[PDB]
RNA sequence: CUUUAAUGUUUGAUGUUCUAACGUUGACCCGUAAUCCGGGUUGCGGACAGUGUCUGGUGGGUAGUUUGACUGGGGCGGUCUCCUCCUAAAGAGUAACGGAGGAGCACGAAGGUUGGCUAAUCCUGGUCGGACAUCAGGAGGUUAGUGCAAUGGCAUAAGCCAGCUUGACUGCGAGCGUGACGGCGCGAGCAGGUGCGAAAGCAGGUCAUAGUGAUCCGGUGGUUCUGAAUGGAAGGGCCAUC
RNA sequence: AAUUCCUUGUCGGGUAAGUUCCGACCUGCACGAAUGGCGUAAUGAUGGCCAGGCUGUCUCCACCCGAGACUCAGUGAAAUUGAACUCGCUGUGAAGAUGCAGUGUACCCGCGGCAAGACGGAAAGACCCCGUGAACCUUUACUAUAGCUUGACACUGAACAU
RNA sequence: GUUUAUUAAAAACACAGCACUGUGCAAACACGAAAGUGGACGUAUACGGUGUGACGCCUGCCCGGUGCCGGAAGGUUAAUU
RNA sequence: GUAACGGGGCUAAACCAUGCACCGAAGCUGCGGCAGCGACGCUUAUGCGUUGUUGGGUAGGGGAGCGUUCUGUAAGCCUG
RNA sequence: AGGACCGAACCGACUAAUGUUGAAAAAUUAGCGGAUGACUUGUGGCUGGGGGUGAAAGGCCAAUCAAACCGGGAGAUAGCUGGUUCUCCCCGAAAGCUAUUUAGGUAGCGCCUCGUGAAUUCAUCUCCGGGGGUAGAGCACUGUUUCGGCAACAACCCGAUGCAAACUGCGAAUACCGGAGAAUGUUAUCACGGGAGACACACGGCGGGUGCUAACGUCCGUC
RNA sequence: UUUUGUAUAAUGGGUCAGCGACUUAUAUUCUGUAGCAAGGUUAACCGAAUAGGGGAGCCGAAGGGAAACCGAGUCUUAACU
RNA sequence: CCAUAGGUUAAUGAGGCGAACCGGGGGAACUGAAACAUCUAAGUACCCCGAGGAAAAGAAAUCAACCGAGAUUCCCCCAG
């Protein structure tokens, strides 16, 4: 295993969100990397992982 | 006596414009991290009894 | 439903609830009736003393069956944009 | 003793073998694991994933040979 | 007013003493020419002991049950799900305690795209360099490489290097393949919005096939769907998810 | 050895010859000190071995006396039983034949005797396996529970000290 | 001496003897929801439980595990507040 | 117990090749009869004559019937 | 004196025979053990079932005991065994797949029957279009194997000979899929719906794993 | 009878006669048949009791959505597809 | 001391049988869940007490839903 489930969350005060995983053993270092929010209909940045 | 509907049965069909009667896709309420969102977007919409085992039901709710 | 010995179908499949809790105060009336509200004015009720809704109900929608012939003129009830058009065909009128 | 199991069914092969009625995508062919055994050619392509040749507009099937050496390709003209 | 100390006070903690509940299978009296019992007197003990409710421990003393299947009889041993090859008779599919080997993951790059590159091995010649470090030329041609089994595939590379990025997007889906079913797989194209490219175009995760768990019961976020007189709320549904 | 698998260990004694027995050795598969160790007079319908006497136990049976057996008269059962016109052999065959094939043999019916076959009678195998059967039993299986025991509150009060 | 009435009389149980351990009497313990009763009209030279089983010579080393006995200072800890 | 042609028995009653004849089944044909489906003739409600064809059958499915006791038709009928 | 000695009554029960549809649901006969003792016996009393009693065998508790007898819950449950009763007529399976605390049971599918719809659907033969790596063969490749050609005894490589389920630079018969065609076939074919039974198969042929190319062996495919 | 398979030496029956096993109640779904028809039908109860009365109520003529809701449409979705 | 406790007498009433139905106190297991603990069987069987021709229950600190209904009891619906 090693690889904790990680969640990204959008920017916008929406409270949609991405899931996927993370090797934060050797990652600590918190992802963000943009990808779409349908409730706002828009690319936005998305944060969270750990 | 009156036959008995097999409850649990009951609140997973609904019979539909005739016979068919249409439930919910499993595997889309438990770990999803890992689906292919592809793959929920199709469990998403509820789907008639493949007349299969479809007898079946039609027996598990006998006042359906 | 004794499927074998595995998981029956009605085991597997997941359960959607939840109960209108209302829909049972609501009826279904078709404009076959109303020729048949006895007279006039199709009062909210009316149709429950016309033995077609109900002591229970509580809303209720005209919705076309296909009739109407005879004007109309239902009171203290909803009706279909397709319905309040047949039933104005025959001289109708809408309460609301 | 540590010798047994076995994968499964996994069909992969030719479902729409020379012409047919090809539809807007039947298969004619899943062959999975392949690219060579019969490559994306022809109204058709596709090629998913799983390297199972497509199959797009409807028509015929075709299986030719066209192109240096071998290179099966399968392509489909309209019936 | 606080940081802190005597007075009263309140209250918990034990420790003493007291009597008056409570005990007495001490001694008398009466009921009664009774050993039970009851009342009385006295002594001893004394808020203890004992009991009721609650509560932690202990508890085969007792009670109800469970303690899998396949299996060349049963047991022992081994096996049980998934992937690759042979068996498999040139479509699919097919058995055995048949022969062989792997999976329960790994990558924010090992994904996307644009641009570019091409091995292994040997021979010859070259400081320290020799069996083989790096350099040069020739032969050679997928014998290399492929994150991990095997089979299939790969040079237009699916192999290697670098720039820029997040399509590992959201909603849908003509139409197919594969399953008894639950499911599972392939998917052009459509709408919204992205990234890379001058552009045609490519991108809905990895060269593909293992890397997995149904339902229930719940947990977390969202939602004017519902909410038992009404307004809320709890709770329920729905979507995301553990 | 009531303990030793190898095992009839090896040696000695007894015998004409002793896988048992007695005395030893020790290499104790896998004795051992109150789930007692080693001895022990006496006792024992107790296990093993030896001998004298005794004998039909035996070599090897013979005769004899009684109770049946057998015959007659009276009474009068049983299990079992698909139907029988119910032979041998060799083969065949649901794989060991009165009943099938081929062949051989055989006038019809009793009485007394024997038990090789009728997979003879008897008991829905007790062994074995199976059943998501049963019962008792065990335990650090699970879940409970009487009992034992802990504390809180109640029946339960008055004071002082710290 | 006792035992499997009806396949086992024995090397089995029992026994006198020994040892451990509990029990201060309203004893331990046991029957009983209780009252009450046995123990015992007995009282540690007594009663219960367990193991060994005349008698003779004896009965070694291990307390790590389990149980039991004692300590409980501290760590964890129920109801309750 | 002959017991490794079924037996007898066979030098060909064995075998090879060639050819014709015959025996041989509930198969096929002939004749008579029955039921299902199709055709004619027909004649047509009806309906039959001819013809074509079908009719082994466990689990099991389908369709037709027989008879027994009791109720009505029954204060009818049969009946000393 | 003595759980002392011998031995009747009396109590018991070690041995053998006989009995075994007995004289008898434990005896008879000949022996046998105790016989002043934890002795033996009459009469009456008290322990009651998960309870009693037990010098301990699970022994006894009315010919019953690892939980008595009688009545009730009660027609317990029994995926097991057995049995299932008149006649005729038509059709007619399965012994497989996949699941299963599942394996001699079940459930969906498959195969039967009955009904209702459906197109020239379905079958065979012909011709056309297809992918194929089996049989066979071969040895470039993966391995393996000989014999020669140089090797301070042999790889590699050259030539010559073979071998392969997990070898293939080759490669059928043939099966299958699709297209068109004629005839034949009392729709044979598909969908849906009422009723199923059946998921122990056996042998023979062909291709095979396993076994000894043993087995009326075992496991698949196919007729 | 049970079986892949039984003359089977596998099960059951000595024989006879009488008895002996797919029922019944309510519910639900088909098939046939009768009634009526976009309508069909009553329950209990009343009763001049198999009438007649009683339509409380059930089923069907509308569906989709998780529901609010909408409605021959409706869900899904921003959504036109 | 009184007074109680206890004693005697008299007048009344009880006691015990009973078939079902009824109220109350106590209360199973087989079985089903294809195993079995929750759950089921079932507040059934069974034991006990009490009463009547009936018992029980009964005149809202009841429902309803902003309109209103109006004790209890039994039948049919609502509704598997
Ligand atoms: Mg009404
Ligand atoms: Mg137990
Ligand atoms: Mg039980
Ligand atoms: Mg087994
Ligand atoms: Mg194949
Ligand atoms: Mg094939
Ligand atoms: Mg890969
Ligand atoms: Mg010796
Ligand atoms: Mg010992
Ligand atoms: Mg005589
Ligand atoms: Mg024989
Ligand atoms: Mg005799
Ligand atoms: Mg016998
Ligand atoms: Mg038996
Ligand atoms: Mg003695
Ligand atoms: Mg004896
Ligand atoms: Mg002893
Ligand atoms: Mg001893
Ligand atoms: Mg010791
Ligand atoms: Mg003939
Ligand atoms: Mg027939
Ligand atoms: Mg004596
Ligand atoms: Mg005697
Ligand atoms: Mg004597
Ligand atoms: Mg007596
Ligand atoms: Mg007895
Ligand atoms: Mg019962
Ligand atoms: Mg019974
Ligand atoms: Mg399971
Ligand atoms: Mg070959
Ligand atoms: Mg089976
Ligand atoms: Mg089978
Ligand atoms: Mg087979
Ligand atoms: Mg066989
Ligand atoms: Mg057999
Ligand atoms: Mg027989
Ligand atoms: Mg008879
Ligand atoms: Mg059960
Ligand atoms: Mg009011």
């Amino acid at each position: 295993g090693i690889r904790e489930k990680i969640k990204l969350v959008s920017s916008a005060g929406t409270g949609h969100f991405y899931t996927t995983t993370k090797n934060k053993r050797t990652k600590p270092e918190k992802l963000e990397l943009k990808k779409f929010d349908p409730v706002v209909r828009q690319h936005v940045i998305y944060k969270e992982a750990k | 006596p009156k036959i008995k509907t097999v409850r649990g049965a009951a609140k997973r069909f609904k019979k539909t414009g005739k016979g068919g009667f249409k439930h919910k896709h499993a595997n889309l309420r438990h770990i999803l991290t890992k689906k292919a969102t592809k793959r929920k977007r199709h469990l998403r919409p509820k789907a008639m009894v493949s007349k299969g085992d479809l007898g079946l039901v039609i027996a598990c709710l006998p006042y359906a | 439903g004794f499927e074998g010995g595995q998981m029956p179908l009605y085991r597997r499949l997941p359960k959607f609830g939840f109960t209108s809790r209302k829909a049972a105060i609501t009826a279904e009336i078709r404009l076959s009736d109303l020729a048949k509200v006895e007279g006039g004015v199709v009062d909210l009720n009316t149709l429950k003393a016309a033995n077609i809704i109900g002591i229970q109900i509580e809303f209720a929608k005209v919705i076309l069956a296909g009739e109407v012939t005879t004007p109309v003129t239902v009171r203290g009830l909803r009706v279909t944009k397709g319905a309040r058009a047949a039933i104005e065909a025959a001289g109708g009128k809408i309460e609301e | 003793g540590g010798s047994t199991r076995n994968g499964r069914d996994s069909e992969a092969k030719r479902l729409g073998v020379k012409r047919f009625g090809g539809e807007s995508v039947l298969a004619g062919s899943i062959i999975v694991r392949q690219r060579g055994t019969k490559f994306h050619a022809g109204a058709n392509v596709g090629c998913g994933r799983d390297h199972t040749l497509f199959a797009k507009a409807d028509g015929k099937v075709k299986f030719e040979v066209k192109g240096p050496k071998n290179r099966k390709f399968i392509s489909i003209e309209a019936e």
